[PDB]
């Protein structure tokens, strides 16, 4: 939920939702709250190697 | 102990008495001054017990929970005030009748100085938890949720029943005194280690154990706010109290025994702690709570420890002030959304400010702060374990912060964030919740000023 | 051995100083593996606030 | 103070330095301690001494209540039940007053180390042989009779420790 | 004025309460206030007993 | 030409870098046209009730419902016995029991012995 | 350092190991061996409970700034002269141990050649 | 009591690029056959009490020479009193 | 944010689009004025080389290099406002913002404080009350058949209409209610 | 804070003024309703350079979708105002 | 007798008295952040006096005041250590606290919510002092919780705010990973 678009005008607009739309299985576990998978500068990959 | 019994049965035709207008108010005067007698059996002493006759005695472990019984009563008029307004006369009185026969069965069922009366009052619980829960619930898995919570109890009771007997046949009685001072040693074999289960999972499947548990949710979700109070502050301290009793003839097959259970408890804390992260419903996340609480308390009464035992009574206190405050918290939110989601009402924090500080109260006793009970229970049954085994404070630190974790984000889904915009009934809090809410929490810290009241007889 | 906390200190100063002062210069160049390692916070608050917490919650469903 | 006895909870002669101002510049500690004496010390004295003189006008005593002794465990029948309760009961009050002495000895040497200072790794060994010792005999007496302890289990206890010992001695000489 | 209430209401009544408390109810009990048993150095005379402790040994002072 | 990004779960494609939007065609705009309209559609649906002076209470949500009762009240019904829940059950439920019976019965086995030899030292261990 | 670059760039057998040094007899280099003196006893050393750290041969020098401190409090500068008494009598300590740590460095590198010497008349 | 004093903004005409690095920035573009359309739009912050900068020592050294001029008065009170 | 969105974005908009990036992360690694300037004007003569391009694959095989390349050196700590959805105080004030309709819950002794502003609050609330009936029967009529295509409303046409679904834009509590 | 509530006179000044310091614009042709693709001929990318502009003047950012709708003086303003709630 | 311990108690006691008057009417009015910081620098001259006892003699004390609750051969007590580390860091931390109230009083003036903010100021205060002055374990334990706490709400103050609660979380799970150990 963190990678939607923070300037359309949701319904819910801290969860990013809109009223009648589908929901995740999984919409618990990306609430901005928690684990989230926007794209990074840097490859995932190349991120872990490096950290290691 | 008549002194307490016989005002809790006058309460009956005082209720059936009572103006068609007056029921509440009679019933909760009452049952408060109920509660103030009852305040007189915490002077205990070091020696032997409070014997009043040969049928009740009390202990520094029953009075606690007496006195907790009866203090439940009122809050639970109090909080069943709301919702039954739109009901008749004769069907309120029948609410309260209920509530009322709960109360005399759990107090003769605490006292009970022996063990088929105790078991008969201990099965007698049932019939009113099983009216009200699929009488007066709301949706149509209530009575779907009575059966599971009738079936899984006596699938565990009816076998302690016959091994309740055999020992009579033997021992040649089933009172408590006699049976502490004349216990002797169990020999390690098949029919002793079948008699230990048959004494140990009757009050087993009560706590809940992590794989008997499945009826638990499903209870106290379907249950109205009075009969979740009653199931989560009372009725699972039932099973505690029995095996802490019945443990004593158990011994030496306890250590050899103890191993499942104690490894389905260690890891079923960590499982419904975890299952509590990823919930949609209130009500399930304060079960699954009360369910890892629990088995914190099994693995205390396990261990068979003094630490153990001062802590798991502790504990059971402690859990149930708090799961029902939790639980009246949640319903106070439900009576205004009827959606009972933990994600659709938001940011109620800006809209009730005072209630929010109530839920933050709550949250932190639940996440076990110190100085509070809950820390003291927590740490004693914590340290009794490490002496058991220094490789448990592994699993007891990750149910600690994985507690931390979620109680935390209950409190910040339901009060943080931005509101709902096209949630508009949501009116002023009422007196009448703020006093519940006050009413529940001040015992806690009251007690947390003088904790030897709650730490059982090996204090 | 005495002054060596020193002459770090002022070492320190000096290369910073001197290393700033290039911003005003009109050249442009992308930024190399080493900056990027140490404005992303050695990239632990990326991966450690993504793999654990997923793997522990889609488990916990 | 006479309000506990000295011989229980001993104290060395506490033994205190003179003041020796090497310079005329004066001290604040001094009169910080003459202005603190002034504006509190008294007040509290003269409210200490009305209390002490208004509980002097009505003066009533308690008593330490006295147990009688009564024959333990070891001289009772196999089921002869009042024996046993009363055993019993002996039984759980020596263990709160055994339970109490090792509170003493901890509260002496707690009090020791906070007392010799720098110095309490051997000003204070007095106090850890004789903590040691109180705790090798309560750890013996009721080390592992764990939850649902009773006087039988003690008494058994000491048996199987006893007959280990007697073994070993005979042992010992035989060897 | 405000100053002059400020010190007596929330220092010198505290002050008064912890004082009485320590001093008549604490101290009533054993070992519930524990001092530091100040240091002694050669030279110093002790107010209770009135001895004086012996000097040192003259070590050769130079530079 | 400049190193590639390589997507991954937790950090996913940007959205410039999709192969796949520079890849329009009339049906994709029709796709789009029809998501847009059913957007729009639900869009005055929630607005229409929701600026409503007569409303009182919660604008129930469909959607919420069904996802709520889809974690909760659909599992079993649509559960079905396979090898990889089989397998994933009797892993995940009984591994861990066992795994921490065998760690806790070695660590009190060594401890037994060693209080059985003596040689523990268990010096001021009164209280347990 | 470079003692250090000497002795993990160069042999372990040249120089010392700190944890083991000395490993030679006292007198070994010359016999008469004087013993180090003290000033301060058991008795008034425990009673100024300096540190068990602080307790080395150097304790007048710190009885005496600390009964400096005591005596001229509000005056935390007067007594300076102490100061640098106690701390000429570390410097003098250290270099002691400076002078020891030397000693057995030239006593090991004296036996290395004494041994190299005895190797080389023998196989000659 | 807030800030309604009606302040007037002053007159665009006075901002010139002239005397500040836009102007070098200009010449390095004309070179090109370039020029900046935001140039005047930023001379502001090279015009009035911006224009006088301080070096990284300078700024270390802020009361250097009264903490100076101090201690050469002060030490030289002490030895005319020392000295007596 | 107050515009409705568009089924698509065409390719001018994404070249728009990718400019203002460009330029905002030229800015946040050029710090001075002077230099961000000079890299500014130098970013938009490259920019303009291919401003009359004609071929729409070769349009499309532009731009898509231009983004892969952004993304190599898009400077991963870009500043954004403070309010801006990254910035510091994005929702600092979210807190403080409170519906409209608290209002009627008050008792009485709170509403007997300002009683003007409770009058020109009922004013309003009998404006809309009105204009809702006017604008359920404007948006039926205006609508297309089948449904809403473009999250888009109407203005109003007549004299005493009043904007379709205007209470709750208009009655927005405030950007710093407090 | 201690901000001064600005209005739209202050609001349009500055506009007005941003927009005079923009020397591919001559200023007394320049007016608050002044079109900026036709009455002034200015590129698509000097409209964004404006919307630069006024962003790094008002301290705001304007989200791409109303920006590049936004073609004259007079209702940058407006738009401005609405976001900043702007009285009078 | 000996002020040492009557000061070094009166300098936390005092530490708490705006906390008891949070429900009086003075917490209603703007006068509130005033009293907080004269309060607090009321105490920080108050301790300033046992650390001049302590830097004249060394003087070190333990104060073992109220008997909590008492397990067979363990005793626990509400007990005080005043030790050179407590009687040093208290006037310290009081002379910072002083100062970040007093720039509070200018940084937050626009806050509607201010005198909750020096209430919970205060309310960290209390829980370090706590922490400082421990005697035992279980006393460090509860100032160890507290300071937690109360970071954990002041960290996420702007609750409408997500990264601010996402914040104040991260804080609370390291914490208890460090809370496994303690
Ligand atoms: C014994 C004799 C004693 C004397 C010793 C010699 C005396 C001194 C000699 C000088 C030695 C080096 C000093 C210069 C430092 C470099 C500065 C520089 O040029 O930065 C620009 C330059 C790139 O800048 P950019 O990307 O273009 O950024 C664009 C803008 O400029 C962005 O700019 P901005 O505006 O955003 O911010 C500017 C910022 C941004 O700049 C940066 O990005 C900084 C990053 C690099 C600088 C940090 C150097 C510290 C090294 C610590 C390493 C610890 C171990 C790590 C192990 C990693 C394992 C994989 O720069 C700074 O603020 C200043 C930089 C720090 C310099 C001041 C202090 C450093 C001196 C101390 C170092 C050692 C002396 C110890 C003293 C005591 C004597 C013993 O940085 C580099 O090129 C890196 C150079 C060195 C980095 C070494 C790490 C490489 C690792 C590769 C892998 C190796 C194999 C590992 C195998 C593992 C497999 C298991
Ligand atoms: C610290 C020492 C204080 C001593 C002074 C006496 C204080 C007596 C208070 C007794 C407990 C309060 C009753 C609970 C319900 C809340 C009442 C209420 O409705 O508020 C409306 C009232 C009016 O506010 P409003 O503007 O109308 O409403 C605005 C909204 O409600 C917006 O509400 P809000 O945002 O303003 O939130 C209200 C506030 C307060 O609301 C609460 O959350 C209260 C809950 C506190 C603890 C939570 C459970 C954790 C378990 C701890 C159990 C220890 C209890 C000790 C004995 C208690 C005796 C009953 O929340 C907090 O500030 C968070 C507090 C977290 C504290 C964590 C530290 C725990 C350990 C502290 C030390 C305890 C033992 C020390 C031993 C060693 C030293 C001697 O607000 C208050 O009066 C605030 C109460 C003062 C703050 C109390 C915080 C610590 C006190 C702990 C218990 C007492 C310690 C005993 C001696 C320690 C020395
Ligand atoms: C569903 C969620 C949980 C519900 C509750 C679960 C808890 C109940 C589990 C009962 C605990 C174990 C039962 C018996 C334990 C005895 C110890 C035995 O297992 O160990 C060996 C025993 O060896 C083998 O285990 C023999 C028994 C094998 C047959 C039992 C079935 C094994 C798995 C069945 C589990 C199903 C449980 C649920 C039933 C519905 C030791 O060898 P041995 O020295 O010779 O026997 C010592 C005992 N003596 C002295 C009396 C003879
Ligand atoms: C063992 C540790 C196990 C970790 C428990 C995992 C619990 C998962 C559920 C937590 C709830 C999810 C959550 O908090 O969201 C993730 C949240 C958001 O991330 P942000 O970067 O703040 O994003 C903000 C910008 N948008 O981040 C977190 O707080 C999660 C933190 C998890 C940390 C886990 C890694 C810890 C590893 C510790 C190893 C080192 C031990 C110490 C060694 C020293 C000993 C001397
Ligand atoms: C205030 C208004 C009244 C002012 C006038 C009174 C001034 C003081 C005189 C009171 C008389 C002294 C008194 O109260 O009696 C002592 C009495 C204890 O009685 P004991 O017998 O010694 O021990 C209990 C077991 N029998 O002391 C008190 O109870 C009062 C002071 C206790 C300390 C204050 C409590 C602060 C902490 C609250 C509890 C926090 C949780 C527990 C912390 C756990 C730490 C391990
Ligand atoms: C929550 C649901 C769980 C249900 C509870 C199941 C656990 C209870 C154990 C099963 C029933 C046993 C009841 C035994 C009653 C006690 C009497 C007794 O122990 O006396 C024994 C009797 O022992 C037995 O007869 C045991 C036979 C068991 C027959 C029924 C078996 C039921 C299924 C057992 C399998 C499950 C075992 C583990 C269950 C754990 C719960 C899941 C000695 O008999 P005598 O002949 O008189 O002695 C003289 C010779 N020495
Ligand atoms: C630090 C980060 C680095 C970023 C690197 C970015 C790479 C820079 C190089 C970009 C390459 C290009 O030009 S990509 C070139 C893509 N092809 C075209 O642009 C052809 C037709 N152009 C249009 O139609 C436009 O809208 C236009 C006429 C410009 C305006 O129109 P307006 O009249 O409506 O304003």
């Amino acid at each position: 939920q963190q990678e939607r678009d923070p300037w359309y005008d949701w319904d819910h607009p801290d969860l990013r939702l809109n009223w009648g739309e589908p929901i995740h299985w999984d919409l618990d576990m990306y609430i901005r709250n928690r684990v989230d998978t926007s794209p990074t500068p840097v490859s995932w990959n190349t991120m872990c190697k490096h950290l290691f | 102990m008549l002194k307490i019994i016989i005002p809790t049965t006058m309460l009956l035709p005082m209720t059936w008495m009572s103006k068609h207008n007056m029921i509440w108010i009679n019933a909760t005067v009452h049952s408060l001054l109920i509660s103030l007698i009852s305040l007189s059996l915490l002077n205990q002493l070091g020696e032997n017990s409070l014997n009043f006759s040969l049928t009740f005695f009390s202990d520094s472990l029953s009075a606690p929970l007496l006195v907790l019984t009866t203090w439940l009563l009122p809050l639970m008029l109090m909080a069943s005030q709301s919702h039954l307004s739109k009901e008749t006369t004769t069907r309120k009185k029948l609410y309260i009748t209920m509530l009322i026969l709960l109360q005399l069965f759990l107090i003769m069922t605490f006292t009970a100085t022996e063990l088929i009366l105790f078991y008969i009052l201990f099965e007698a619980t049932l019939v009113p938890t099983l009216i009200i829960i699929t009488r007066w619930g709301n949706q149509t898995e209530r009575l779907n949720a009575g059966l599971y919570f009738l079936f899984y109890t006596l699938a565990g009771s009816l076998p302690l029943l016959v091994a309740l007997v055999y020992i009579q046949n033997t021992t040649g009685s089933l009172n408590f005194l006699i049976i502490h001072y004349w216990s002797h040693p169990l020999s390690n074999s098949w029919s002793n280690i079948f008699m230990w289960l048959a004494c140990i999972m009757a009050f087993m499947v009560k706590m809940p154990l992590y794989g008997l548990h499945l009826w638990l949710p499903k209870a106290h979700v379907e249950a109205p706010i009075a009969g979740s109070m009653v199931l989560a502050a009372v009725l699972l301290k039932l099973g505690g109290y029995g095996m802490m009793r019945i443990t004593t003839i158990l011994n030496p097959l306890t250590n050899y025994m103890a191993y499942p259970f104690l490894m389905l408890s260690m890891w079923g804390m960590i499982m419904t702690s975890s299952i509590c992260l990823r919930q949609t419903d209130l009500k399930s996340l304060i079960a699954y709570s009360s369910v890892s609480h629990m088995a914190l308390v099994i693995v205390a009464i396990m261990i068979q420890t003094p630490w153990s035992f001062m802590g798991a009574t502790a504990l059971m206190i402690a859990h149930g002030l708090t799961s029902s405050m939790l639980f009246c918290l949640a319903n106070t939110n439900y009576e205004r959304v009827h959606s009972r989601t933990m994600i659709l009402a938001r940011g109620l924090q800006t809209l009730l400010p005072l209630m929010a500080t109530w839920w933050l109260v709550a949250s932190l006793t639940n996440l076990a702060l110190p100085p509070s009970i809950n820390l003291i229970g927590e740490l004693f049954i914590i340290t009794a374990s490490f002496s058991w085994s220094n490789i448990t404070i592994i699993l007891m630190g990750m149910n600690m912060m994985i507690t931390a974790l979620y109680s935390l984000y209950m409190l910040i889904t339901t009060q943080r964030g931005k509101y709902t915009h096209h949630i508009n009934n949501i009116k002023p809090s009422f007196t009448r919740e703020n006093a519940l809410m006050a009413l529940h929490i001040l015992p806690l810290l009251l007690l947390t000023l003088n904790p030897k009241m709650i730490l059982g007889p090996l204090y | 051995m005495k002054m060596t906390a020193l002459i770090v200190t002022i070492m320190g100063f000096m290369l910073a100083l001197e290393l700033n002062n290039t911003t005003y210069y009109l050249k442009f160049k992308y930024p190399s593996q080493t900056y990027k390692f140490s404005n992303m916070l050695g990239y632990y608050p990326s991966i450690m606030h993504r793999l654990p917490t997923y793997h522990n919650l889609s488990m916990s469903q | 103070p006479d309000s506990w006895d000295k011989d229980v909870y001993p104290e060395p002669p506490r033994r205190t330095p003179a003041p020796a101002p090497q310079t005329s510049l004066p001290n604040p500690v001094t009169y910080l301690t003459k202005i603190f004496d002034l504006l509190v010390d008294r007040p509290v004295t003269l409210a200490r001494e009305f209390i002490e003189q208004q509980h002097a006008k009505n003066r009533y005593y308690y008593y330490h209540r006295e147990f009688r002794r009564v024959p333990d465990i070891t001289e009772c029948e196999e089921k002869d039940i009042l024996c046993m309760f009363e055993a019993e009961m002996q039984w759980r009050r020596d263990y709160k007053v055994d339970q109490e002495i090792v509170n003493i000895i901890q509260e002496r040497l707690k009090a020791c180390q906070q007392r010799e200072g720098e110095s309490y790794r051997q000003n204070c060994a007095k106090e850890l042989e004789q903590f040691t010792q109180v705790s090798k005999a309560f750890q013996d007496r009721y080390s592992d009779l764990g939850a649902h302890y009773s006087a039988r289990k003690c008494l058994a206890k000491q048996k199987q420790r006893m007959l280990a010992e007697r073994k070993a001695a005979k042992e010992a000489a035989a060897a | 004025y405000r100053h002059s209430i400020f010190a007596v209401t929330h220092v010198l009544i505290p002050v008064w309460i912890i004082h009485y408390y320590l001093k008549y109810h604490v101290t009533a009990k054993p070992y519930t206030v524990v001092e530091r048993k100040p240091r002694i150095f050669p030279g110093d005379t002790i107010l209770e007993t009135g001895e004086v402790i012996p000097l040192m040994k003259e070590f050769p002072d130079q530079h | 030409s400049f190193p590639k990004y390589k997507p991954s779960r937790l950090a996913t494609l940007p959205a410039t870098l999709d192969p796949a939007e520079y890849d329009i065609s009339p049906e994709t705009r029709k796709a789009q046209a029809e998501r847009l309209a059913i957007r729009s559609r639900l869009k005055r649906e929630y607005l229409l009730q929701y600026n409503d002076p007569n409303r009182l209470g919660v604008i129930e949500d469909p959607a919420l419902i069904r996802w709520t009762y889809a974690r909760s009240a659909n599992i079993y019904p649509n559960f079905r016995p396979t090898p990889k829940t089989s397998l994933l059950g009797a892993l995940f439920g009984i591994g861990p029991l066992f795994f921490w019976y065998y760690v806790f019965k070695t660590d009190r086995d060594k401890k037994e012995k060693l209080i059985q030899e003596g040689k523990l030292d268990q010096t001021f261990n009164i209280s347990y | 350092g470079a003692h250090l670059a000497r002795r993990y760039l160069g042999d372990a057998s040249k120089e010392p190991d700190p944890l083991r040094m000395p490993t030679f007899p006292p007198d070994y280099g010359f016999p008469e061996r004087k013993e180090r003196e003290m000033v301060a006893t058991q008795q008034e050393m425990n009673d100024a409970q300096l540190m068990l750290q602080q307790r080395d041969y150097c304790a007048h020098y710190l009885i005496q700034l600390l009964k400096c401190k005591r005596d001229s409090f509000p005056n935390f500068l007067a007594c300076k002269h102490e100061q640098h008494d106690w701390d000429y009598c570390e410097h003098l300590d250290y270099v002691k141990r400076m002078k020891e740590f030397e000693r057995e460095r030239r006593l090991l590198q004296r036996k290395k050649r004494r041994e190299q010497r005895e190797a080389e008349m023998a196989r000659g | 009591e807030h800030g309604h004093s009606k302040m007037e903004l002053p007159d665009y005409k006075q901002w010139k690029i002239e005397g500040t690095p836009l102007e070098t920035v200009q010449e390095k573009l004309a070179a090109r056959g370039l020029r900046d359309p935001w140039g005047r739009n930023e001379a502001w912050r090279y015009s009035g009490g911006f224009a006088n900068n301080v070096s990284f020592v300078g700024a270390l050294l802020k009361g250097f020479k009264w903490g100076f001029a101090a201690f050469v008065v002060a030490v030289g009170a002490e030895y005319y009193l020392e000295s007596q | 944010a107050f515009s409705a969105p568009a089924a698509y974005l065409t390719h001018q908009q994404k070249v728009l689009r990718l400019y203002k990036r460009a330029l905002r992360h030229l800015e946040s690694w050029c710090v001075h004025r002077d230099k961000y300037r000079y890299f500014a004007c130098l970013m938009r003569a490259r920019f303009d080389e291919h401003k009359n391009e004609k071929d729409m694959v070769k349009a499309t095989q532009l731009l898509r290099q231009a983004e892969e390349e952004f993304w190599y050196g898009q400077h991963p700590q870009p500043y954004i406002f403070p309010e801006s959805p990254g910035g510091t105080s994005y929702e600092r004030y979210e807190c403080y913002k409170v519906p409209e309709w608290c209002l009627d819950d008050w008792h009485p002794s709170e509403k007997a404080m300002y009683p003007d502003y409770f009058a020109k609050r009922e004013q309003w609330k009998r404006l809309r009350r009105e204009s809702w009936e006017r604008e359920v029967k404007q948006l039926q009529e205006e609508t297309p058949p089948g449904g809403p295509r473009t999250e888009a409303l109407p203005p109003a046409r007549k004299e005493g209409d009043l904007p379709p679904l205007w209470w709750h834009i208009v009655t927005r509590p405030r950007e710093r209610p407090m | 804070s201690d901000a001064p509530p600005l209005t739209l006179e202050a609001i349009k000044d500055r506009v007005l003024y941003v927009l005079k310091l923009y020397d591919k614009i001559d200023p007394e042709k320049l007016s608050v309703n002044s079109h900026f693709m036709k009455d002034l001929g200015l590129d698509s990318l000097d409209q964004v350079e404006i919307i630069m502009a006024m962003e790094d003047e008002f301290g705001f950012e304007i989200p791409d979708i109303d920006a590049e709708k936004l073609m004259c003086p007079q209702e940058i303003v407006d738009y401005i105002a609405d976001k900043k709630d702007v009285y009078e | 007798m000996n002020p040492f311990a009557s000061l070094t108690l009166t300098t936390l006691t005092i530490l708490t008295i705006p906390i008891m008057m949070s429900n009086s009417n003075i917490y209603k009015t703007n006068l509130y952040p005033n009293y907080v910081k004269t309060t607090v620098s009321y105490a920080f001259t108050l301790s300033l006096v046992p650390l001049l006892m302590f830097m004249h003699t060394g003087q070190e004390m333990i104060i073992s005041n109220w008997h909590w609750m008492t397990l067979q051969t363990v005793e626990l007590s509400l007990s005080f250590k005043m030790d050179y580390f407590s009687v040093m860091f208290i006037p310290v931390a009081l002379f910072v606290t002083w100062s970040i109230m007093e720039f509070s009083m200018w940084y937050m003036h626009s806050d509607p919510f201010i005198n909750r903010f020096f209430k919970y100021l205060l309310l960290f205060l209390i829980t370090m002092m706590i922490l400082v002055t421990a005697n035992n374990l279980f006393q460090l334990f509860i100032g160890w919780e507290g300071v937690g706490i109360m970071s954990f709400l002041l960290i996420g103050w702007w609750h409408g705010r997500t990264d601010a609660n996402t914040a104040a979380l991260q804080a609370i799970l390291y914490n208890r990973i460090g809370d496994i150990g303690f």
